[PDB]
RNA sequence: AUGGUAGGAGAGCGUUCUAAGGGCGUUGAAGCAUGAUCGUAAGGACAUGUGGAGCGCUUAGAAGUGAGAAUGCCGGUGUGAGUAGCGAAAGACGGGUGAGAAUCCCGUCCACCGAUUGACUAAGGUUUCCAGAGGAAGGCUCGUCCGCUCUGGGUUAGUCG
RNA sequence: UGAGGGUAGCGGAGAAAUUCCAAUCGAACCUGGAGAUAGCUGGUUCUCUCCGAAAUAGCUUUAGGGCUAGCCUCAAGUGAU
RNA sequence: CCGAUAGUGAACCAGUACCGUGAGGGAAAGGUGAAAAGCACCCCGGAAGGGGAGUGAAAUAGAACCUGAAACCGUGUGCUUACAAGUAGUCAGAGCCCGUUAAUGGGUGAUGGCGUGCCUUUUGUAGAAUGAACCGGCGAGUUACGAUUUGAUGCAAGGUU
């Protein structure tokens, strides 16, 4: 279960091995981000604001399962677990300790 | 060397497009299109869209002279019909019948 | 010719619609079946 | 007025032989042109 | 030595599961629909299409089991004709507009109703009223009108009801 | 002739016709009893078994229906019958 | 177990369209996601096409992304086939082909003889007796629970639930 500023690896797909930064979320269909994977080539009209248009390489979302955290101590994918400090509750790496992610 | 056109749900029923498509079967594009202007019928003017259609497309898609081509197929299916109630008799019914014209050119090389 | 039929608003209102049926038993009985079969419309 | 038996599919399309149409005129347009009705100056392109 | 709409005890298959066993299958596995096999069966093991993730075989058990008609019902579909009909009445020409006009608009002439096919008020109907613009359908055409779209809309009372 | 009222189905209304009560009337319409009852008509299918029965007397609040006998299949039995 | 003519009439716009003055009656239509990535871009006529283009592991996978089949019906190609009297087939053969899930294989289409339905109901019918194109939800044998007649046994001086 992984969260905005996180460095993950794809585990699934045609990207896969390929490592990233996740950029956005959508945590109710369950879909995440990550830069440089899963490119669309949109074909978009021309708009009241832009030219004519470009084929739009911009990255598509890709189901959050297939994706996972990388241990910050040895760069394995890893599941994650909660560790309690102090009320607050925190992402462990479950083949280490902790893992420290604000961006 | 083939082009082709179709025209899709054309609001005309197919028996009677038919007849006109009998006449320019087999000929020469330029004949074809004297033909259908000399044809006093309903179907003439789409038919004919349809035909200019077809050699617009073996000009520019696929570069063959306009002026070799003869007409190899040209026949009309029949679309969806649309049901209409006829007020005006006595509540029976009265289908719209539509259909699809397709034309294919060619200039008889390979 | 003329035919079955001759709408009237006041006569509508006023043996059918809401005052009429629920004025008896018997309407009132109406209104109950229509709401339980889930009417759009009671009267 | 009603038929006894439906007609089948041969018979329907021989009573159609005869029901079609002819082949038009086209008298040529020598001077300029798309090809006009025989012995007209007809309304698209008549030059007789 | 070995026919019977009524007769007894017969071996079998499509759906489902056990209750199993054993398979075909995400380098593809189907099923289903187009293929030479099996056949009295009913019912299943290898070329197109499909997809693109679902089925068989064996043994046994259970049946929303069990598919040419009932003036059967219908999700229903589609035929059998260029036939019948197009719902009373006078239009003609010129111009215009348009992708395209017996049809739309303007003109002139002609014609019809005239105790009404005129003008008001009730009931009833409920936005059809008026402008613009495309009408994919609508009109027993076309749109190049309204009775689809947008709004621009639009209904004003001390004395009328 | 208009507007507003009234009379309701085992009933009403009728200058009387079995006439009219929403295109319905020798007894309206809707729901329910209700899958009424039908000794009558029509239908009754994926198997294929193999082999094997055929078809009149008697009685009938009821007689083109039914019941028992006859003509039956299948299974046991006795066993010269 | 309903697996969606479904426990529901309705897993969608449902007691809604619509029908009826009213009580009331009462449908049809269900179905991405691999991801809209839904044909920018670009070229010929409004609709519709032809090209490229694409997220397209695959658009005859284009708004009918639940795909998606059949049959009826089509329609355009062709191979063989045109002095006649017709339950249209069957038994007796010139032209043209050529073989899978393989071996008097696989055929295709021309001639002289002979010629009556699911059917139903009948002494008797094939209609001048009845009823009828294609597809299908999809359309005609439980138990409360008894009785009587045709496998295995506690297990047979024996019968319990």
């Amino acid at each position: 279960h992984i969260k905005k500023g996180d460095n993950v690896k794809v585990i699934a797909g045609k990207d896969k091995g390929k490592e990233g930064k996740v950029i956005a979320t959508l945590p109710k269909k369950d879909r995440v981000v990550v830069e440089g994977v899963n490119i669309m080539k949109k074909h978009q009209k021309p708009t009241q604001l832009n030219p004519e248009g470009g084929i739009l390489e911009t990255e598509a979302a890709i189901h959050v399962s297939n994706v996972q955290l990388l241990d910050p101590k040895t760069n394995e994918p890893t599941r994650v677990g909660y560790k309690f400090v102090d009320g607050k509750k925190v992402r462990i790496a479950k083949k280490s300790g902790e893992e420290i992610k604000s961006n | 060397m083939e082009a082709k056109a179709v025209a899709r749900t054309i609001r005309i029923a197919p028996r009677k497009v038919r007849l006109v498509l009998d006449l320019i079967r087999g000929k020469n594009a330029a004949e074809a299109i004297a033909i259908l202007k000399l044809t006093n019928k309903a179907s003439s003017p789409v038919i004919e869209k349809v035909l200019m259609s077809a050699l617009a497309n073996a000009e520019h898609n696929y570069d063959m002279n306009t002026d070799e081509l003869v007409v190899k197929e040209a026949y009309a299916n029949e679309g969806p019909t649309l049901k209409r109630f006829r007020p005006q008799g006595r509540a029976s019914a009265i289908n719209k019948r539509t259909s699809h014209i397709t034309i294919v050119v060619s200039d008889g090389k390979e | 010719v003329k035919r079955t039929y001759q709408p009237n608003k006041r006569k509508h209102s006023k043996v059918h619609g809401f005052r009429k049926r629920m004025s008896t038993k018997n309407g009132r009985k109406v209104l109950a079946r229509r709401r339980r079969k889930g009417r759009k419309v009671l009267s | 007025a009603v038929p006894k038996r439906r007609t089948s599919k041969t018979r329907k399309n021989k009573r159609r032989t005869h029901f079609k149409i002819s082949v038009p005129g086209m008298t040529e347009c020598p001077n300029c042109g798309e090809y006009k009705l025989s012995h007209r100056v007809c309304k698209n392109c008549g030059s007789y």
